[PDB]
């Protein structure tokens, strides 16, 4: 009524507002003496304002709730500012661009949360230069607009939207720690012409509430988005490290144990194809004309488009996960073309309100019988660590119901760029299954060229003329009849002494002659071994070993006889039961199976495979992996009728034995056996040591050990017409070595493998003798008085190589 | 003037016009800096005004920049002149290893006090358990807590009290909530006037929380946030580094490590490798059995594994970067000297230590590490887990950057990346095993090709060096070589090497072997090449050798398919297409079609899931033909390439995989409509010239000819003379049989008549079917391309007549 | 019914080709004898 | 200092330490032979 009077007169209100007003007031008021405050009202409206923001503060203290708390503020704003409605645009981030959406409209001093909260289908979505709200985010600055026609930034989409006009906006972003939250804005001051200094001054300091809490809300967002992105990255390490695995069933399990972080109802993770080229059988049709040239899309690393299976987990009602092989094109993820086109491209496409999308074929309706429209879309491309598209994974429908915005955008593609990395172990799958595949042919091919074959074996068990049966065919009874005529007596062949030559008899007699050792020792009948199998496992040993000067089959018979004549010649055998000389014996033939001719220390040098496999002891292992591997075989398994326990003795025996063939491991363990020999003289009879060694184990094991450096260096041994040609044969093998080491490793041999210096070779094998036979062959001598034959003629060649070098000497001398 | 007395008669009016023109600026006026204007110097009832006052003053800190420690200090302060107390205090909650403590932030807050005489450092806080005190019975009870008098509390203890001099009364304190868990805990002590505190102060503090919990809010969520972001930054970094490329332990523990040193927050951190030997080998046991030496008496790993920190890696970061690498560390390294890292070994149990030196359990060390004055604190050390949950790691992280002890954010932040390492321990596993697997595939090779390979002695059957020299065959000139091969080698004319009806039934294998190298030198490719005489020569033996000894694909088999390929490209002129290379390459694709063929087809392959089926896919003998032959012609003494150009020997090496490749029916079958195209244009040509003019320029048509040639070859037994086919037929009949025998013994499955052995009577019809289907096709149209291959069609005519009558025969007889 | 006037769509002012995120590249005695 | 406690955190009751546990419980043709 009076107002226009008050407008004119400024002083006059403020005069009549500054009286003390009486105890009396209007309505409660919560007048606890509040009349007089430096003015009439001031109490009054500062009672009115505490107890409105102490509401709002408790509304934020518990089941925080910025949509009802915010709209409190803003209806109260309204009426501070008079402005006629005020509105929130929350920002939000997609594809890297930013765009600001409405949440609540329209908000007015009589208004309430349903008519003003807008639900996520009716957004106005704001890219950040298309209005004042874009610019005041893109500025990150507040803006005041007196008038709006004027204003070069302003669209008329919003307000002829919603028919309506207007004519002044406030707007101001709501920063978090340099990150935009949302702007609130407010338009069409009702009473003046535009909004003044002072109402923009409150619109600053009162929105620090409203900052709290979006500032609150924004922060529970994105710590609920971070502890969501540490579980998938955390499920998949767990579930890709499982174990090695193809693409398929490393990312089926990766991303089916991830559905519950994901929040989307449906998404299928469609795998590209790897094939470069083609074959030139594919080729042929393309270039004689055929068939017409692939002119599809393209992967950027040149490559044919082609999904060969689609993954589709559904979450949306029921879980029913399905894999389809070779899927369609009119499959439903594939039909929309957005799995194409992400691959053509390697983008990664946020699509929001897909039905209303024009580029990619969205589908118009419903796609199942369960009314399920497609509305929000994230795809994105699978890269491994070579930049290629091994995959395109799609996203539907986040179950919010809100779009994917910047934070599922980023969870989504640490999970894809996780997965991308883990293909190498895929690769990594695939190579080992191929260098597995590649050595087992490998392993075949070996066995074939070694094992006996069919015509080979009837040359020591002929069945075909004897009896004109296949051996596989005759019983056990006949060919021990077929053996028994066959095989040498054990007086043909002096294989029960300690003077053995092998330069009169052939390599089929040595065979021979390694079936009699396995007869005589009684191995044949308690342990059952099928004799063709002991014939062919036999006759295989003997392929196994190559043809080379001195490491060839003869050296494994040599080795294997003097051990067969140790074990009942000397009498050592009391310690031993006859399981255990079964195996014993054995390891004298696999004693040097396959040696290349080589020495250790040549391995290393050339950095053979068998260097890098073994390390210590690198053929000593090596013929023992490979006298086992031809033991597995079941055609060559003598160790075939033996129990479990009795198999794991024997193949543990095996092991120590041809290992301790190795010369540097006896020099560090040779003073042990020193020990044992010595333990001997403390016992009063050989009775009585018998039953005290033939318990003990290690001990055992400690005097087997040097049993085989004994039979591998046995040749000494020999009488001295024997002991003259064998030296002759290793000093020729090392000379080899020599001449390969100064071919191909440029290195100059030492004088002991050296050709040149062959004149010195009696002194050597002095030198040889005097430091390594020496000493194994006096302490067997001295624990068993039987093998005082081996240390005499030790001597007695060590007396003839002596004058060799000494005539050499004297020779040198003489022409010096 | 009058207008007063309009406003007084309706001060609802008035109010209306207040809050139209002065509520905005008396609301700006409270928002601004100001201070609060309540006297605190009394203790007075709080009226509305104050009420209100004291409200705005608490809304004022509401800021974006909103430091919790201050923000709560001055509601501290209003607390304590609001509940009249003498002083308060605030203790954070944290989580050390599962047991929960409180540890003090702001003490001894009185009205008079500022934050400097109030904030409390990390090295002056007062840790207190859950179970005791009055504030450890708040924290447990989630719920406020009022004590009339502490003598009369259960829970009340004097630690504090006596550390700090002061008497407390009356303890009053309330949990702040955020959500369920327990943030932080302000608590009262005495009450200046009155008995005890009584439910109005017990309701102001509730009601003055609000504040507090908001503040506080804000402060847990930033922080929970920080740490999630870390989180998940350290898993995705370390996945980064981990997945780049497959090497061993210690380079992959490295990287991951030294790339999440940003987000790791640790002065220094260091990460001891426990060794993964179990078990040690029988010579290094002899000893501890022997009482050469004493069993292991020191730490052990649950697995019961000695415990060895052969490898220490440490990270400096407080200073300048020094990360070291110490092999072998010895017990005085400063990570190993406290016995924590080695305790962690012995049990396996994450370790939070707060104020290491104050601990008696460990010896660390009290004194500056380093010259800067560097002083162990805080220390966190985890094991690495392992998917086996054999502990191969400690990792021991020192002094957080902050100051602040460990706590369960950061907890959880490291547990995360020690499973993620422990997980990754698959990637080292598989590269020693994928190396070891390479260098024993190697091995078998190597052996392999040994055994395929002519040896020195054997190559002197044909190139008789010695007996006409005396020197070895790699010592002789190219000319000698020469002449011994003239003389060796046989004549063409007289053995008809170049013609259709070729037997090699009178011939010997070595027979067969010289006229291969005969055929390479009517080919004139020797001379023009420079092709090695000596490793041609010794190429053919070595294909002799690796072809197996099975009926009918054995070497004499390999040879034929050779002859006919020579006699084709002699006699029947189809070498004016081909260039001599071409020739060169597609004879040595004959000779090794078949090499090492084990006697069993495709289908046998697939069904028995041999390993050639796995590695090869679509052509599974073909392939590894291919690749065996390509694998032979790689080694330098066999390699009759060496001589050519690198484009040279690259297009020798396609052709032949062509070749090989396509010898398969299966291709034959679809890619043979071609070939009938291709004589089709030959037809329409009008002279030979031209034609072949065209021919010798387009590829394509060249490479499906020469498939049809391999066809061609391989099914020449077919078109041989009568008295060749009839025993030819019954080797494949044979080798059928064998295949049929072993898939009835192997797979349980019914062999099909062609294979049947039973079916030996059905053999003649089997050949007409397959001479109708196959063969008729290729050398009827061979015919028609070239006059000179109709002696080929007069062949297969007679033979399919002769199969047709034999199999009337046998029809006649079954009539019956 | 919504008081921004629209239904069953977040309806943009923007016309255009629509752009994609790039991915993100940023790394994130006895030697005598041979013995 | 307002704590009166200069060197470091203290604690009112001081037994042998107490470590967390690993966690653990999260985680024609075919005639033919063609
Ligand atoms: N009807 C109505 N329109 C609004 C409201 N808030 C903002 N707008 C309009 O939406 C528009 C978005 O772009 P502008 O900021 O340039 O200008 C704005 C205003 O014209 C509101 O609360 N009600
Ligand atoms: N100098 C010399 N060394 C030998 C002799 N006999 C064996 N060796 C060596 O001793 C080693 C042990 O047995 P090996 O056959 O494995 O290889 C042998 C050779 O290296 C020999 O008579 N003279
Ligand atoms: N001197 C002093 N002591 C306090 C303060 N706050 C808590 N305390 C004391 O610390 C103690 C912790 O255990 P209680 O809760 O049983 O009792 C408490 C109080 O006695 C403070 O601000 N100043
Ligand atoms: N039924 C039948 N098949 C043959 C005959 N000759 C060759 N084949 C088949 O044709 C094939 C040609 O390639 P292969 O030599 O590897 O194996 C051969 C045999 O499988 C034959 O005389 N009768
Ligand atoms: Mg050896
Ligand atoms: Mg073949
Ligand atoms: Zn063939």
């Amino acid at each position: 009524q009076v107002h226009r009077f008050l407008d004119q007169n400024p002083g006059f209100a403020d005069q009549y507002f500054g009286r003390k007003l009486s105890p009396e007031d209007v309505a409660n008021a919560c007048e606890d003496g509040c009349p007089e405050g430096c003015t009439s009202f001031r109490e009054l409206c500062q009672v009115e304002e505490s107890a409105a923001l102490f509401e709002l503060v408790q509304d934020m203290q518990e089941n925080v709730n910025m949509e009802r708390v915010v709209f409190k503020i803003l209806r109260r704003l309204c009426s501070i500012l008079h402005a006629d409605r005020c509105s929130l645009f929350m920002y939000r981030q997609r594809n890297g661009v930013a765009e600001l959406a409405t949440r609540l409209f329209s908000v007015q001093p009589d208004s309430v949360l349903e008519d003003c909260l807008v639900p996520p289908d009716s957004e106005i979505v704001f890219p950040l230069d298309i209005g004042v709200v874009g610019h005041v985010a893109q500025t990150k600055k507040m803006v005041n607009v007196q008038d709006v026609m004027e204003c070069p930034h302003f669209s008329s989409f919003a307000d002829e939207l919603t028919d309506y006009v207007t004519r002044n906006i406030l707007a101001t972003p709501i920063m978090n720690g340099k990150d935009v939250v949302a702007v609130i804005m407010a338009v069409n001051k009702l009473d003046g012409p535009c909004f003044t200094s002072e109402d923009e001054d409150v619109f600053l300091k009162y929105l620090n509430f409203g900052t709290l809490n979006l500032k609150i809300y924004h922060l529970s967002y994105l710590h609920n988005c971070e502890t969501r992105r540490g579980q998938v990255l955390l499920w998949s390490a767990n579930k890709v490290f499982e174990e090695l695995t193809d693409i398929e069933r490393q990312f089926h399990k990766a991303f089916y144990t991830v559905r519950a972080y994901l929040n989307c109802d449906r998404y299928s993770v469609g795998l590209l194809d790897m094939t470069k080229e083609k074959e030139f059988f594919d080729v042929w049709p393309v270039l004689m004309g055929e068939a017409q040239a692939y002119s599809g899309p393209r992967t950027p690393d040149g490559r044919e488009i082609l999904f060969y299976k689609v993954i589709d987990y559904i979450l949306h009602g029921k879980e029913d996960i399905k894999v389809i092989p070779s899927p369609p094109a009119d499959h439903w993820a594939l039909a929309s073309g957005l799995p194409t086109y992400v691959a053509e491209s390697g983008f990664i496409c946020n699509i929001m309100n897909a039905p209303a999308d024009e580029m990619f074929n969205f589908q118009e309706g419903p796609l199942d019988d369960s009314g399920w429209i497609v509305k929000n879309v994230l795809s994105m491309p699978i890269v491994n660590k070579k930049e290629e598209i091994v995959g395109v994974a799609t996203f539907y429908n986040r179950k919010d119901g809100k779009p994917f915005d910047e934070q599922d955008e980023v969870l989504m593609e640490s999970l894809t760029q996780f997965l991308g990395w883990s293909v190498l172990n895929t690769d990594t799958y695939d190579k080992m299954n191929k260098l597995e595949n590649r050595k087992d042919i490998a392993q075949d091919m070996v066995l074939y060229h070694v094992r006996c074959d069919r015509e080979e074996i009837q040359l020591i068990l002929p069945t075909r003329e004897r009896l004109g049966k296949e051996p596989a065919d005759c019983e056990e009874d006949e060919l021990g009849k077929i053996l028994k005529e066959v095989l040498p007596g054990p007086a043909k062949f002096d294989i029960y002494e300690f003077h053995f030559s092998d330069l009169e008899c052939t390599e089929l007699e040595l065979v021979k002659c390694g079936i009699q050792m396995y007869y005589e020792l009684g191995v044949v009948r308690k342990f059952q071994i099928p004799q063709e199998v002991l014939v062919r496992f036999l006759f295989s040993v003997s392929k196994g070993y190559r043809r080379i000067t001195y490491h060839n089959w003869r050296h494994g018979f040599n080795v294997a006889q003097t051990m067969f004549t140790l074990l009942m010649t000397g009498k050592l055998k009391s310690y031993y039961t006859d399981l255990e000389a079964f195996a014993m014996v054995t390891a004298g033939l696999c004693h040097d199976i396959d040696h290349r001719g080589t020495n250790n220390l040549y391995q290393m040098k050339s950095q053979n495979p068998l260097a890098k496999l073994h390390g210590s002891s690198i053929l000593e292992r090596h013929h023992l992996e490979f006298g086992k591997f031809l033991l597995s075989e079941e055609t060559l398994n003598i160790y075939q009728n033996l129990n479990r326990r009795q198999h794991e003795h024997v193949i543990h025996l095996m092991d120590i034995a041809i290992i301790a063939t190795d010369l540097a491991l006896y020099f560090k363990k040779r003073t042990m056996f020193q020990k044992i020999v010595d333990e001997s003289k403390n016992y009063e009879d050989r009775k009585s040591w018998v039953e005290y060694l033939s318990l003990e184990t290690t001990r055992k094991e400690i005097v087997m050990a040097m049993m085989m450096t004994a039979c591998d260096l046995s040749a000494i041994t020999k009488p001295w017409e024997v002991q003259s040609k064998v030296a002759l044969l290793v000093a020729a093998e090392f000379w080899e070595q020599g001449d390969l080491e100064r071919t191909v490793l440029d290195q100059q041999p030492i004088p002991m493998m050296d050709r040149n210096k062959a004149a010195e070779l009696p002194k050597l094998q002095v030198g040889f003798i005097d430091f390594v036979c020496t000493f194994v062959y006096k302490e067997f001598s001295r624990f068993h008085e039987e093998i005082l034959p081996m240390f005499d003629r030790l001597q007695n060649n060590r007396k003839e190589w002596k004058a060799l070098a000494d005539e050499y000497e004297a020779k040198v001398k003489a022409l010096e | 003037e009058e207008v007063e007395k309009f406003l007084d008669s309706n001060v609802s009016f008035a109010k209306q016009y207040y809050n139209l023109r002065y509520r905005a600026k008396v609301i700006s006026d409270l928002l601004g800096p100001r201070e609060a204007a309540v006297d605190f110097s009394n203790y007075h009832a709080l009226n509305s005004v104050e009420e209100s006052e004291i409200i705005f003053d608490l809304l004022r800190d509401f800021q974006d920049n909103l430091q919790a420690e201050k923000c709560v200090f001055n509601v501290m302060k209003k607390l304590c002149f609001l509940l009249q107390a003498d002083r308060m205090s605030l203790f954070m909650y944290r989580a050390r290893n599962g047991i929960a403590e409180l540890a003090t932030r702001l003490f001894n807050v009185h009205k008079d006090a500022v934050l400097e005489e109030c904030l409390v450092a990390p090295d002056s806080e007062i840790v207190f358990p859950l179970d005791m005190g009055v504030v450890g019975h708040v924290a447990l009870s989630k719920k406020i807590v009022n004590v009339p008098n502490t003598e009369e509390d259960e829970h009340f203890c004097d630690f504090v009290d006596t550390l700090t001099e002061y008497q407390t009364k009356n303890i009053l304190a309330s949990p702040i909530m955020n959500g369920k868990d327990v943030v932080a805990i302000i608590m009262v002590v005495n009450k200046v006037d009155g008995p005890h505190f009584t439910e109005n102060d017990e309701e102001i503090l509730l009601k003055y929380l609000n504040f507090a919990n908001l503040i506080m809010k804000v402060f847990h969520l930033s922080y929970l946030h920080n740490c999630e972001t870390r989180r998940g930054q350290i898993l995705l970094w370390s996945g980064s580094k981990v997945f780049e490329e497959l090497t061993d332990i210690e380079r992959q523990f490295h990287k991951a490590l030294y790339t999440v040193r940003a987000f790791l927050n640790c002065d220094r951190y260091s990460v001891g490798l426990l060794d993964m030997t179990k078990q040690k080998e029988f010579f290094d046991v002899w000893p501890v059995l022997m009482g050469e030496a004493p069993p292991y008496a020191g730490p052990r790993t649950p697995d019961g594994r000695e415990i060895n920190f052969y490898k220490v890696i440490d990270y400096i970061l407080h200073g300048k970067e020094d990360i070291k690498v110490i092999p072998n560390p010895p017990p005085d390294h400063w990570a190993l000297v406290s016995g924590l890292p080695t305790y962690v070994a012995q049990n396996g149990l994450i370790c939070n230590i707060m104020n290491a030196p104050s601990e008696d359990f460990f010896a660390f060390q009290k004194e500056p590490l380093d010259e800067s004055g560097w002083m162990i604190k805080n220390v966190l050390s985890m094991p690495i887990v392992n998917k086996k949950e054999e502990i191969v790691g400690v990792a021991t992280f020192y002094n957080r950057k902050d100051g602040k002890p460990f706590d369960e954010m950061d907890e959880t932040l490291m547990e995360s990346l020690t499973q993620f390492l422990g997980w990754s321990v698959l990637n080292p596993d598989t590269y020693e095993l994928m190396n070891k697997l390479e260098n024993r595939k190697d091995i078998f090779q190597d052996m392999v090709k040994y055994h395929v390979k002519c040896d020195n002695e054997e190559i002197q059957t044909i190139l008789k060096t010695r007996e006409v020299y005396g020197k070895e065959p790699w010592e002789c000139e190219e000319e000698e070589l020469a002449e011994i091969l003239q003389g060796e080698l046989p004549d063409a004319d007289k053995y008809e090497i170049n013609k259709f009806h070729f037997s090699d039934l009178p011939l010997t294998e070595l027979e067969l072997v010289k006229c291969g190298i005969q055929m390479y030198y009517e080919l004139k490719v020797v001379d023009k090449f420079h092709i090695p005489q000596e490793a041609l020569v010794r190429f053919m033996y070595s294909l002799s050798k690796g072809y197996r000894r099975i009926t009918y694909h054995n070497w004499r088999h390999g040879f034929n398919v050779g002859q006919t390929m020579f006699s084709l490209l002699v006699t029947g002129k189809l070498k004016r297409y081909f260039t001599d290379l071409e020739a060169l390459a597609m004879v040595t694709a004959a000779f090794c079609h078949d090499i090492d063929h084990r006697g069993t087809n495709n289908l046998y392959q697939m069904k028995s899931q041999n390993p050639l089926a796995k590695l090869h896919g679509s052509s599974i003998l073909e392939r590894h033909h291919l690749e065996f032959g390509k694998t032979l012609l790689r080694d330098e003494s066999l390699n009759i390439f060496q001589n050519l150009n690198r484009r040279q020997h690259e297009h020798a090496i396609h052709m032949m995989d062509i070749a090989i490749i396509a010898t398969d029916l299966a291709l034959y079958f679809k890619k043979r409509t071609m070939f009938q195209k291709i004589v089709d244009q030959s037809k329409t040509y009008e002279t030979q010239q031209e034609w072949t003019q065209y021919m010798m320029l387009d590829q394509t048509r060249k490479e499906i000819v020469m498939a049809m040639m391999m066809t061609a070859c391989d099914l020449s037994a077919i078109t041989k003379p009568w008295e060749v086919q009839s025993k030819v037929a019954l080797l494949v009949a044979a080798e059928f049989w064998e295949q049929g025998d072993l898939e009835r013994t192997v797979l349980q499955q019914n062999p099909i008549p062609m294979m049947d052995r039973n079916k030996a009577d059905e053999l003649p019809k089997l050949q007409v079917g397959f001479i109708d289907f196959v063969c008729t096709f290729v050398y009827k149209e061979f015919s028609r391309f070239h006059e000179e291959i109709t002696p080929m069609l007069d062949g297969i005519t007679n033979n399919r007549k002769e199969w047709k009558a034999l199999a009337d025969e046998y029809e006649t007889k079954m009539k019956g | 019914r919504s008081a921004t006037r629209v239904m069953g769509g977040p309806v943009t002012p923007r016309k255009g080709p629509p752009k994609f995120k790039q991915r993100q590249t940023r790394q994130f005695e006895l030697a005598q004898y041979g013995i």
